[PDB]
C-alpha cells in the first residue's frame, strides 16, 4: 500500500 | 521487482486520452519518505486494467465511478430515471454527452420500463481505430409511486 | 490419452443429487450442488465427463441462486397480484403483492435456490425479477386519468 496522490 | 498500483482516472480522462500526471510515495536513499512525480500518457479509448510501465512499479489504469455513465467497452449507457407520470404522458429532460455537448431527450408516448435509445458514434473511442467511437445508449427507468391512494386505484381504468 | 464428453443435465437433477445413467454402460451419481463443468474422471482410453446444464423453462442459474422473471400486466404491476411458480425442488411458491412494484425491483426468496457447493444443507436464494407489460400508446380517456 503506497500513497496515491493525483495531479 | 515490480509492484502493482491502481490509478483511478475518469471516463472523461480516458476519453480524451489526457496526460494525467501524479506524484506517488516511496522510499529513497538509505530509508526515507519520498513522493515522486510520474507522467502517464492515456490514449483515447484506453480500457481500465491496461498497464503502462531503483524500484519498479506496475500501473493499472482504473475507471473512477462516473455519476452519469456506466461503460460497456466502447458503449456508454446513461440511465434516465422517469417520474411515473412522464412515463406514460411524456417528458422533456436534457442530458450532457460524454464530451460536453448537451443532448435533448424527449417523448410524448409511454415508454417501456427498460426501453432504450441508441445513438451511434456517441460513445467512447475505440482504442484500435480511435477515429471511431462506440455509441451512447440511453435507458429509461420508470419510477413507481409506493402504496397508492383511493383516487389513484379508482383512476386506473 | 483423454477425450472429454459433454453431459447435459437438468437443474433439477443437479439439485437433488440424482443418479443418472445412459459400447459401455456408465452410471453417475450427481452430488448435491454440481455446476456446469464439474469433472468426472473414469480411468479407462480415460473417459472424462464435462457437465452441461440444459436450458431451463423458468429458471436461469447464477451461482447458488436461481433467477425467475415473473411477467406482470400494467394493471397488476400497480394494483398487486397473486401468481405461483414451481420451485426447483418441486413444490409451488406463492408470489403475491398488494402494493405496486418497482418494475426494476428484485424480491428475494431464501432457501429456494440451489444446494451450495459446500454442505447441501445450505441453498442459494431464489431471485424474482419482473417484466411489466406497459401500455404502448394512450387514449384521450386514459391520458386524463393518469394526468
Amino acid at each position: 500500500p503506497t500513497v496515491e496522490e493525483v495531479d | 521487482e515490480t509492484v502493482q498500483v491502481n490509478l483511478p482516472v475518469s471516463l472523461e480522462d480516458l476519453f480524451v486520452g489526457k496526460k494525467k500526471s501524479f506524484k506517488i510515495g516511496r522510499k529513497g536513499p538509505h530509508g526515507a519518505s519520498e513522493k515522486t512525480q510520474i507522467d502517464i500518457q492515456l490514449k483515447p479509448g484506453w480500457k481500465a486494467g491496461t498497464k503502462i510501465t531503483r524500484k519498479t512499479l506496475q500501473f493499472v489504469i482504473q475507471e473512477k465511478s462516473h455519476p452519469n455513465f456506466k461503460r460497456d467497452g466502447d458503449d456508454l449507457i446513461y440511465t434516465l430515471p422517469l417520474s411515473f407520470k412522464e412515463s406514460l404522458l411524456g417528458f422533456s429532460k436534457t442530458i450532457q454527452t460524454i464530451d460536453g455537448r448537451t443532448l435533448p431527450l424527449s417523448r410524448v408516448q409511454p415508454v417501456q420500463p427498460s426501453q432504450t435509445s441508441t445513438y451511434p458514434g456517441q460513445g467512447m473511442p475505440t482504442p484500435k481505430n480511435p477515429s471511431q467511437r462506440g455509441n451512447l445508449i440511453v435507458k429509461y427507468k420508470v419510477d413507481y409511486p409506493i402504496s397508492l391512494n383511493d383516487a389513484q386505484k379508482r383512476a386506473i381504468d
